[PDB]
RNA sequence: AAGAAAUUCACGGCGGGCUUGAUGUCCGCGUCUACCUG
């Protein structure tokens, strides 16, 4: 009775746009309209040998010629402007409604169950602290991923617009906010009251974000790389394709979701160490770890696999409902 | 059957090389990591050859996984 | 006497064109002429594995490095423009005549019968509420399929043209119209009076539709995907081919028909829940359901299989005649 | 002598490299002739 779905799939509510990096000077911070985009340049590198070598079967004269030579290659490193101190990241993340109304329903009884569970976990557990996870661990600008490293002051300006007009105009300073523990902020509770007005289907909400890392002049970045699968043979020159919008530098939405999908310290191992990206199987791509392994019971794919039969997770539900928000 | 490590960070297709040993030979069963249905494998000598011809294929980095995948999937050995 | 046809086949009256998505700004809504198309951009991804596993017989060494790694495929994802708020869907659905005049007639007596049934169900049952199903559940823009989800205001402009000139010029706001019940609208009765002038063979009718979802900036879409059958081996990189017209993004007519083939809540199970696509065997592709199964008698392939002998369906005829319109 | 078919749900690519080194392009050469912006 009431088996799991044969093929379930949920829409990514709480969606995410692309970023267009563009560079600015402070006290010209407010006038970010004619701020020019940052074209992905092309450096050309000569290599070295920092990689460790094998320990099975060798000959010690190979590293004389290998460690001698230069396997040189071109790298399309996106570099700032000459006389520009600030930065830019223009992303309208719009939050869809319907936290658990599906997109595929391989059994309608399971759909009535899961709508019952959005009714419970949206009726009982208020989304105050829920969207305080999706804001207080994404206003502290994990938005800006590797370019967050040693900013002078990375200022996030989450404007919000009905229309061409914009009413919710909240400004921040994301270096005053940690990335390991969410601390009590009033305006962060306003923005989480607004994503409260988003995920629980109250209003059209698209948050036009304009993050300004005030780092320095011509320094490098952390733009999202493309790939070199069957294109390292026709060109065979580039090795790091920093992906582009029309004439600018992307941050791919794929990276941009675990800026905001980084929600839960509700994992198995850590306490205040690691706040990973709230996923099915909770796997981070960096560490090659599997937080919340199969043998543990903190899977997303054990949260309705137990909750759809026995109704007990008890506030690890949030890392089993936010696995369904995206 | 007597499973060992992969070849270097699948995916790119949800497909993997997924080298695993046999008692005498070593099978290289190019497969998914989800439900389990593979495409054609290839049986040959030990790991000492596996890294040898695996490094003997063109491309750099991920393209060696991919060109190795297309090289195994048009197999000769049943 | 009067057996069924050995091979019957009917032309898809009420045809459908392709869509060319193209992006715009509001108050430049009226001037959608030089509005640029939206090229299927190519993001390239990296993930974890949120897919589950079969739990029959395994070895636990697999899933640690199965889940732990980076599944990183290239995903051609159609993305909007940078500074464009609106959207676009230009489709001239032209309605053919001859609601039941066949295309193949394996017995001419059955053809005389079925022309008799278009004579009855077109003479007795007027196509007022019939085309009110093909309009009031396709002006409420199920046209725009997945991109309907959380629009600010998805405006449909069904222009209609004799020629280069266009006379029937009706404008809408498809967020003020539901997708579960058709409500009484005067201009919807004008458009259904016009499809009344279409299916009953009165005039040349091609409805040039220009749907404007006013959602946001650079957000994703729901363009119709291609396939990867014997092309995931030569290229072996892409996994979602968003199909293209000449330089734009399609919506395939195959998806575009159950925008308007979604007619009947005249199924077996639901009352006001599910308004599926009116088909033979009434099968929706999402839910893997079979509404109107073989054991029930609400099949299209039991509507002339009973009506061609005994003349009694009684207003479930509409889900047995609209199965013949397309 | 084909006529109908929701292929879609989402998805951290990053991590770090000295390209370098060194150089005779020169030498000659009739553009060409005339012609109402009404």
């Amino acid at each position: 009775e009431r088996k799991l779905d044969p093929s379930d799939a949920l829409m990514s509510a709480g969606a995410w746009a692309q970023r267009d990096a563009s560079q600015e000077w402070p006290a010209v911070t407010v006038r970010e309209k004619s701020v020019r985009g940052t074209i992905s340049n092309r450096l050309k590198t000569k290599d070295r040998d920092p990689a460790k070598l094998d320990a099975s079967i060798q000959s010690p004269n190979l590293q004389t010629v290998d460690v001698a030579n230069l396997p040189s290659d071109a790298d399309t490193l996106k570099v700032r402007f000459t006389l520009r101190v600030l930065g830019g990241a223009g992303t309208p993340s719009a939050c869809n409604d319907a936290a658990y109304r599906d997109k595929l329903l391989q059994t309608v009884a399971t759909y009535v169950n899961d709508q019952g569970f959005a009714e419970l976990a949206r009726r009982y557990a208020h989304n105050l602290a829920n969207a305080r996870f999706l804001w207080r661990n994404r206003v502290g600008a994990e938005a800006v991923e590797v370019r967050i490293n040693h900013i002078r002051q990375g200022e996030v300006a989450r404007a919000w617009r009905f229309d061409a007009l914009a009413i919710g105009l909240r400004d921040f300073k994301a270096d005053a906010e940690l990335d390991a523990l969410a601390e009590l902020i009033a305006s962060g509770l306003s923005g989480s009251g607004h994503v409260l007005l988003e995920v629980v289907a109250f209003a059209r909400i698209g948050d036009g974000q304009e993050v300004f890392p005030s780092q320095e002049l011509i320094l490098d970045k952390g733009d999202k790389k493309g790939q070199k699968s069957k294109t390292l043979y026709s060109v065979r020159d580039a090795a790091a394709i920093h992906s582009q919008k029309i004439g600018n530098a992307l941050r791919t939405i794929d990276t941009w979701y675990p800026d905001e999908d980084g929600l839960g310290p509700i994992a198995v191992e850590p306490y205040g160490s690691v706040t990973s990206q709230g996923k099915a199987y909770r796997q981070p791509k960096q560490k090659l770890d599997f937080y919340t392994l199969l043998d543990n019971w903190v899977l997303r794919d054990e949260a309705p696999a137990v909750e759809q039969q026995h109704y007990v997770i008890a506030n690890l539900i949030r890392g089993g409902v936010f696995g369904e928000a995206e | 059957m007597k499973f060992i490590k992969y070849l270097s960070t699948a995916h790119l297709n949800y497909m993997n090389i997924a080298v695993y040993e046999n008692g005498s030979k070593i099978k290289a069963r190019v497969e998914n990591v989800v439900n389990g249905k593979s495409v054609g494998a290839r049986d040959f000598d030990s790991t000492e050859q596996l890294e040898s011809w695996f490094y003997g294929l063109p491309g750099s980095g991920l393209g060696r996984i991919e060109n190795a995948m297309n090289e195994i999937s048009r197999r000769e050995n049943p």
